[PDB]
């Protein structure tokens, strides 16, 4: 990647950690800020007995995927829509992520100004 | 360089006992000399019913063993291991574990009969 | 040993080869093995044995130093990969002494002329080593060389081990 | 499961049997290629329908059959993983032996010691599968070490060429 | 094997149609009791590159220790059936 | 069997790359006496070999022949289901 | 080995084929190539790529909550 | 040419060469064409060892020293290089990964009974 | 140039690289002679019985004799306890058994101390 | 042309 | 494990790069492979390294047997230096043979494809130690090279091979039991990856210059 350059090449107290992040509170920004949604129940994904790291927010979308697989069967062409849907939320559910990255980025970037600001006036 | 003459002399005389040595070694038409045998009477009937070659010959010679094959390499030992299995295994605790089948929301329980609840509307997207 | 003019042939035979395995396709082989053959033609009139010692010295520094890693070897030369891949089957001739009346009567004609073999080589045994020592010197055998048959109706002195031996490719 | 855990022991136990014919007379050589060479295409087919069983509903199972020995509070049993792992990797397995197998009834045609030479590639058939399917440490060590020896036997085909035992 | 076996009269046809391409040999005067340094008047390293090419052409090395005795295609053709254990 | 060994006289080293090696070997006092030897490697049915990239595409031409059928096939068929 | 066509050797000459080997060797190239074609055409995505990668630095700084600095 | 009798045990044995049996000449008619002695000769007192299937003492094209020098050379740089980039690893620009129910905190294994701290996730 | 070769202990010198194989006067031309005398004598007598065709059984040979008994029953008798010896046969006799007690005894006290206080993890540990 | 193989006893 | 591998799949890819010997070219292949799926196992990608045995089955024991059709019509002759103008002359070893090295070298949607591809870009987008992700992708590159090496010296140019030579590759044996590689190498990974259940999240969205990496650093 790029940002790489900007952080062991770079300026390393205006990049995000990675190991660290998010460092900002959720609200420092965000004055009404909404809460994630997970349509999933536990019950649902533990009777799919899907893999703990596939019981993220987009559990729901591969739950009828699975369904729609064994239903389908011997036609392993099929439920190519459902699986679609599944990849799309993992994208938009990627997306949010580097926004987080973004938005950490900004805000570390926004508060060197400060430090920049407030020494530089006293 | 080259032989001397006492050189290619014996590798000449040496020559010609190899090649006969060699010579030697070539059966007579004869030779084996296979000891009496005790042909059964079904090798009997495939070997002049498969003289001539034809291509529907030797689809029955081969439908022939494939099907003994399936019988004794196949039918035969899935019996023995199923009784093994049924009777025998199955009959002590944890000795077959299957994981069990996974239950996914709006499916029916074939043993109590019940409906799993579907899942919550999906709020909305595409593609 | 080796005289000065082995070592030269010697040299020539293995620039060739590890050449050839430079260049792979014939026709730049062909090329840069009539430029090397010039290297050898244009010392070839030499006199002075004391220069010759030193163009040979340094041609085999040259080769060691141009040689190729990973020289095309053919595959039964040692070093190959069909080297003395055959001898698991390479069983000597005395092991038929051994052989079972049951196993013998299925090659009647083969035994039956082994045999004549096996009489050709004991009455042909006290000759072969009479001739050896009246062509020996007094001190010892100075070298490998066997002499041929004189007479005639004798077979080469020590003959059975090479006339008997397993064929290159048994089975 | 009635069909899955038997078809699932078929495959192997399909692998052992012209081993136990030819270390007893119960055949006739000659045919013995040919012969090994149509039990993994048995074994092959018996193996796709657990497969296809995994496919459809994900059904996986443990066999534990054979009760071998108890040392204190530690029991050894010979027990078998048929799962994701052991479902895929046995039909490909055999496919490519398959393939191989018959591939060698040309290549080796002329060799004196082609009944030999399938039955040791049967053998290291017979063990790689132990070592897929071994749901306990001892019986996958069974597996590791057979791979091994069989390498070894295999490697050194030609034993008078001093390179091929090195 | 699956691979021709060979035959005196092959081989000795294969040892002077090798010669034969040979641009440095006379193909008229040429028979299989020539030899190289006494009658076609052959330097001792073109016996080197004839040798050579014998084993090239059937795919197995000769020693030099026994490569610089074969001063003859006769000589050439006894040894090659002889390694290869060729009768008739 | 005893196999006819074509004629000698038909190897030649012209119209071959060995010709470009003789005069490349002529411009230097030097000749190539095996020339012959090595003529048959590049005449008759192993002259005008293929190339890396046209080696690849072995059966191209056919499979496309099949692609634009198949593809054909489904624009057209498209307006039944 | 003992079985097949009988294809005699040639000495210096190119080996005699079959036209069964010229055949099926072209069918299962052209079939290589048939299952290449048809696959890009119905699936480039999966070598191409499947979804637009975003540009962070084209998000507004309101959606992504940067207050304004004097804040 | 005996072994020096510095009271090792060699006693009058000769000292050969030490050059492995693969240096032998392999077109000679040997004796014994696999281990490459004839019949009478003195033996290397770690013949066993010279074997043809043990170790080898022929030429190599390249010098001992310099094998080393490169072999160990390379060895080092690449662990060098490894320990870098251990430190300075390669990353996508994405924030952590999301997980509902405090964390999944009942089904990567948890007491139930205590009730973890919420680890509410936001939107963005 | 041309890079001198090093030879070493696994890397042995070419023998068309050896100054010793160019400079060859009557004296080694003699000496090179006297050992294929050797050599013919040996293997004339070793091939005066191996193509005997009443023998039946082994060639014994008197190389192969020697090079077992040398390495074998010759060793101690041939044997001084002198410096050398005194001080390998302690380096390489008593050194590993001295170094391998202090590993496992530092090991087992180390171990032996944390069991004793609880901080060893033995909670699954029933089978010693 | 059916040259004879030369093995060791096999009947024991 | 991600630096063993890596440190694997460069150096014996590096090693095939000059090989003369055929089935020591393929070995080296071979070893660059599995020091690939180690690779994968170092950044938690257990399944997709599964996947890469099974397809890595199909192309990889065909080449073998294509190698052993070529040195058995030779006369076992295994150095490709004394090979080539075998295109024309083995018409179906040819075809093989070049299935299988674009099966390994990762030709889109043949069997090769559906793991090495997944693998490197799963490689590229994780957390993972930098030096190793990148002999990892200078491998791939070395894995094209070998793979030319072979079908250039092996099947282009002119004959190479001692004048007396029955090429021959029509028995059904032989043809046979490539005939049912060459399908498993175009098709295998296809219908195991559709059939196989998913067990993890895959990345599917990454910058363009790392979903091409794999394909671009091929074809140079
Ligand atoms: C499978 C095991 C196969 C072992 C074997 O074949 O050895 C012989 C076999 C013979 O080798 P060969 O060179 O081909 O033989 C050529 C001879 O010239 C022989 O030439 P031949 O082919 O003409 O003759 C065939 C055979 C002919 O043999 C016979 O005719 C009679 C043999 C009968 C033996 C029966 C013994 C038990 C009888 C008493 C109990 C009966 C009670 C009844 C109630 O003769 C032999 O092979 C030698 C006899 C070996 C007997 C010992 C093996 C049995 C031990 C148990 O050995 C090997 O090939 C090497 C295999 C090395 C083993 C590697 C794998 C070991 C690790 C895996 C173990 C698996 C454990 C079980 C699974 C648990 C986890 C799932
Ligand atoms: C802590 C590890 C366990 C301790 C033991 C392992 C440490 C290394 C010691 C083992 C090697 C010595 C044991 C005796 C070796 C017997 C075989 C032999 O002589 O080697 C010949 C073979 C030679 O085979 P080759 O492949 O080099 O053949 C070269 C060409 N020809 C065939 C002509 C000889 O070498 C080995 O196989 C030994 C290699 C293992 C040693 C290196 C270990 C990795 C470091
Ligand atoms: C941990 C790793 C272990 C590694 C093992 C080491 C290698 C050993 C060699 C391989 C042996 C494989 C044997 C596989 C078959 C099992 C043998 C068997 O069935 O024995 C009878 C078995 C008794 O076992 P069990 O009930 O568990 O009680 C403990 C006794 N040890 O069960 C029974 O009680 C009887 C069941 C069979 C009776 C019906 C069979 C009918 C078949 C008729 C046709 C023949
Ligand atoms: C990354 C994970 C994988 C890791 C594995 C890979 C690690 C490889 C590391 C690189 C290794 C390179 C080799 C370095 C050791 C070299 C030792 C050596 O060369 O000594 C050999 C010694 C030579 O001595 P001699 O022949 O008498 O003359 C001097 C020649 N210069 O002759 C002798 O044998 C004498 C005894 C000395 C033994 C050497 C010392 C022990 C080491
Ligand atoms: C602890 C034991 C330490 C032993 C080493 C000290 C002995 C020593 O350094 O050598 C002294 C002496 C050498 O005498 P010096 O004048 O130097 O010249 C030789 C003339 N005899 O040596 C001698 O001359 C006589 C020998 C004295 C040493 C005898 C005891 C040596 C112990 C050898 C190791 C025993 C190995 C036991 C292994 C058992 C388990 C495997
Ligand atoms: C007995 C052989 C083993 C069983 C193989 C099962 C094959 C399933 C049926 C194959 C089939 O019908 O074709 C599926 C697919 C071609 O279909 P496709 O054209 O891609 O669909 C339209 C895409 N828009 O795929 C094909 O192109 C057909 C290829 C069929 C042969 C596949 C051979 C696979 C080898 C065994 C794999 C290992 C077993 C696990
Ligand atoms: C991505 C990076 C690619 C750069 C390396 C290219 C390469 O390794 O090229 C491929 C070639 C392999 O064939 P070769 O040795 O040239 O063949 C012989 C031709 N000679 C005689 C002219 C050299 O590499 C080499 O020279 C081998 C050593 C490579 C060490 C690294
Ligand atoms: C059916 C199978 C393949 C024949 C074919 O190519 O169609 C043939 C090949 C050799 C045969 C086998 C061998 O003849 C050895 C056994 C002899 C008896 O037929 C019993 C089963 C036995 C094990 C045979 C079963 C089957 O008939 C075989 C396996
Ligand atoms: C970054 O995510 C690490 C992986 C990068 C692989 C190398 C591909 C080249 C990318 C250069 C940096 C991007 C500059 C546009």
């Amino acid at each position: 990647g790029a940002h790489l350059a900007r952080r062991y090449l770079g300026d390393a107290s205006v990049e995000p950690d990675p190991l660290r992040m998010p460092t900002f509170p959720p609200d420092y920004g965000f004055p009404e800020r909404k809460e994630r949604e997970m349509v999933a129940t536990q019950q649902e994904m533990n009777d799919a007995q899907l893999v703990l790291q596939q019981r993220d927010y987009c559990a729901h979308y591969l739950i009828r995927f699975l369904k729609c697989k064994r239903d389908s069967f011997p036609n392993f062409l099929a439920c190519k829509h459902e699986r679609h849907d599944w990849d799309y939320c993992e994208h938009l559910d990627y997306v949010k992520r580097m926004k987080e990255f973004e938005r950490e980025r900004r805000l570390l970037q926004r508060k060197k100004r400060r430090e920049q600001r407030e020494a530089d006036m006293a | 360089s080259g032989y001397t003459p006492e050189e290619k002399l014996r590798l000449q005389q040496l020559r010609e006992l190899r090649r006969r040595w060699l010579k030697d070694q070539e059966l007579s038409p004869r030779e084996p000399v296979l000891p009496p045998q005790r042909v059964s009477p079904v090798e009997r009937f495939w070997n002049k019913f498969l003289q001539d070659g034809a291509l529907w010959k030797n689809v029955i010679y081969k439908t022939y063993r494939h099907s003994i094959f399936a019988f004794t390499h196949v039918l035969i030992p899935v019996w023995i291991i199923h009784y093994y299995l049924k009777y025998h295994v199955t009959t002590k605790p944890y000795t077959i574990v299957e994981k069990k089948p996974r239950i996914f929301p709006g499916d029916t329980i074939l043993e109590t009969g019940e409906v799993i609840p579907p899942m919550k509307e999906f709020p909305d997207q595409h593609h | 040993y080796l005289t000065h003019q082995q070592k030269v042939l010697r040299l020539y035979k293995r620039a060739l080869r590890h050449l050839e395995s430079w260049c792979i396709h014939r026709d730049k082989y062909r090329y840069f093995a009539c430029l090397l053959r010039a290297r050898f033609d244009e010392h070839k009139n030499e006199k002075d044995m004391v220069k010759a010692t030193q163009l040979l010295r340094e041609a085999e520094e040259e080769f060691w130093h141009g040689q190729h890693p990973q020289p095309y070897i053919f595959p039964e030369s040692p070093g190959g990969t069909s080297y003395e891949r055959y001898e698991c089957y390479k069983v000597p001739e005395w092991c038929l002494d051994d052989w079972h009346p049951s196993e013998k009567a299925m090659y009647p004609d083969y035994f039956a002329k082994r045999e004549q073999w096996k009489k050709l080589r004991r009455e042909s045994w006290e000759r072969e080593v009479k001739q050896l020592q009246e062509e020996t010197p007094v001190g010892g055998p100075r070298t490998e060389a066997l002499p041929p048959a004189r007479k005639q109706g004798d077979l080469p002195p020590l003959w059975w081990h090479i006339v008997t031996r397993p064929r290159e490719r048994p089975m | 499961m009635n069909m899955f855990s038997s078809l699932s022991l078929v495959t192997l136990l399909l692998l052992t049997m012209p081993i136990m014919m030819m270390s007893f007379n119960t055949y006739k050589p000659s045919n013995y290629p040919l012969y090994v060479k149509t039990a993994i295409s048995y074994a092959f087919i018996t193996s796709m329908i657990p497969t296809m069983m995994f496919i459809h509903s994900g059904q996986e199972l443990i066999i534990s059959n054979w009760h071998w020995l108890t040392i204190q509070t530690l029991k050894l049993s010979l027990s078998f993983k048929m799962d994701y792992f052991s479902m895929m990797f046995i039909p490909v397995a055999l496919f490519v032996t398959w393939s191989i197998m018959e591939f060698s009834m040309w290549y080796m045609y002329s060799d004196p010691n082609i009944n030999k030479f399938f039955k040791y590639l049967l053998l290291f058939l017979i063990t790689m599968l132990i070592l897929v399917t071994a749901n306990n440490l001892f019986q996958l060590f069974i597996g590791w070490e057979g791979v091994g020896i069989m390498s070894f036997l295999l490697i050194g085909w030609w034993y008078g060429r001093a390179d091929a035992n090195t | 094997s699956d691979a021709p076996p060979l035959t005196l009269e092959g081989i000795k046809d294969r040892v002077l149609y090798v010669l034969k391409l040979y641009d440095k040999i006379d193909p008229e005067k040429l028979s299989v009791n020539s030899h190289f340094m006494k009658d076609l008047g052959l330097d001792s390293l073109d016996q080197v590159e004839i040798i050579m090419a014998m084993e090239d052409e059937f795919g197995f090395e000769i020693p030099d220790i026994d490569a610089e005795k074969l001063m003859c295609p006769q000589e050439i053709v006894d040894y090659i059936a002889d390694k290869k254990d060729v009768y008739e | 069997s005893k196999m006819e060994l074509p004629d000698y006289k038909q190897w030649k080293i012209e119209g071959t790359p060995l010709e470009t090696v003789q005069e490349k070997l002529a411009a230097r006092g030097l000749r190539d006496p095996w020339g012959r030897n090595e003529a048959w490697r590049y005449m008759g049915g192993f002259a005008n070999n293929v190339s890396f990239v046209g080696a690849l595409l072995k059966g191209f031409k056919w499979g496309f022949a099949a692609f634009v059928v198949a593809i054909g096939a489904e624009y057209y068929l498209e307006s039944q289901k | 080995a003992g079985g097949g066509a009988h294809i005699e050797p040639r000495y210096r000459q190119f080996p005699q084929l079959t036209r069964s080997q010229v055949i099926q060797a072209e069918f299962f190239s052209a079939t290589m190539w048939f299952w290449i074609l048809w696959r890009f055409w119905h699936d480039s995505d999966a070598v191409l790529g499947h979804f637009p990668y975003p540009d962070p630095s084209q998000w507004t700084d309101e959606e992504l909550g940067i207050p304004p600095d004097d804040e | 040419e005996p072994y020096p009798d510095d009271g090792t045990g060699y006693g009058d044995y000769p000292k050969l060469p030490d050059r492995s049996q693969q240096e032998r000449d392999p077109w000679y008619d040997w004796d014994h064409p696999d281990l490459r002695l004839n019949w009478g000769e003195p033996m290397h007192w770690d013949l066993d060892m010279y074997i043809r299937n043990r170790v080898d003492t022929s030429p190599t094209p390249v010098n001992w020293n310099l094998m080393c020098k490169h072999l160990f050379g390379f060895v080092a740089f690449m662990l060098f290089m490894f320990w870098v980039g251990e430190t300075y690893p390669a990353y996508q620009p994405v924030g952590p990964k999301q997980y509902p129910y405090n964390n999944l905190y009942l089904e990567r294994g948890g007491d139930p009974n205590k009730e973890p701290e919420p680890v509410v996730h936001y939107e963005i | 140039s041309f890079p001198k070769y090093e030879a070493s202990r696994l890397s042995s010198l070419p023998t068309t690289l050896d100054p010793a194989e160019y400079d060859i006067s009557s004296e080694t031309r003699k000496a090179q002679a006297e050992r294929l005398a050797i050599r013919s004598r040996l293997k004339r007598e070793y091939q005066l019985q191996y193509y005997d065709p009443s023998r039946r059984g082994v060639i014994e040979d008197p190389a192969l004799v020697r090079w077992t008994y040398a390495r074998s029953a010759n060793i101690y008798p041939n044997f001084r306890p002198n410096t050398k010896t005194s001080l390998l046969g302690a380096l390489f006799g008593i050194g590993p058994l001295v170094f391998w007690y202090y590993v496992f005894k530092t090991d087992r006290d180390r171990k032996e101390k944390l069991i004793q206080e609880g901080k060893l993890d033995r909670t699954f540990n029933i089978s010693y | 042309k059916r040259l004879f193989i030369i093995k060791p006893s096999g009947f024991y | 494990t991600l630096c063993l591998g890596a440190i694997t799949t460069l150096f014996t890819a590096m090693c095939a790069l000059t090989q003369n010997d055929i089935k020591k070219i393929i070995a080296f292949s071979t070893s660059s492979q599995l020091g690939l799926m180690m690779v994968t196992i170092g950044i938690n990608q257990p399944y997709l390294a599964f996947l890469h045995i099974c397809t890595h089955a199909f192309f990889k024991a065909m080449l073998f047997m294509c190698s052993g059709s070529i040195i058995h019509s030779l006369n076992d002759e295994q150095d490709i230096r004394k090979m080539g103008g075998l295109f024309k002359a083995m018409p179906f070893t040819t075809t093989a043979l070049i299935v299988g090295s674009l099966a390994l070298t990762g030709m889109p949607f043949l069997t090769g494809f559906y793991s090495k591809d997944l693998i490197i870009e799963a490689a590229n987008t994780s957390y993972t130690n930098a030096w190793a992700l990148l002999m990892t992708l200078i491998a791939t590159s070395f894995t094209a090279i070998y793979s030319t090496r072979i079908i250039f010296f092996a099947l282009l140019g002119q004959p190479r091979f001692p004048t007396l030579v029955n090429i021959n590759e029509n028995n059904p044996l032989l043809i046979n039991s490539i005939k049912r590689l060459l399908i498993g190498s175009l098709f295998a990974g296809y219908i195991i990856s559709n059939n196989i259940p998913p067990t993890t999240i895959p990345q599917m969205t990454m910058p363009y210059y790392l979903k091409t990496t794999a394909l671009i650093v091929t074809i140079l």
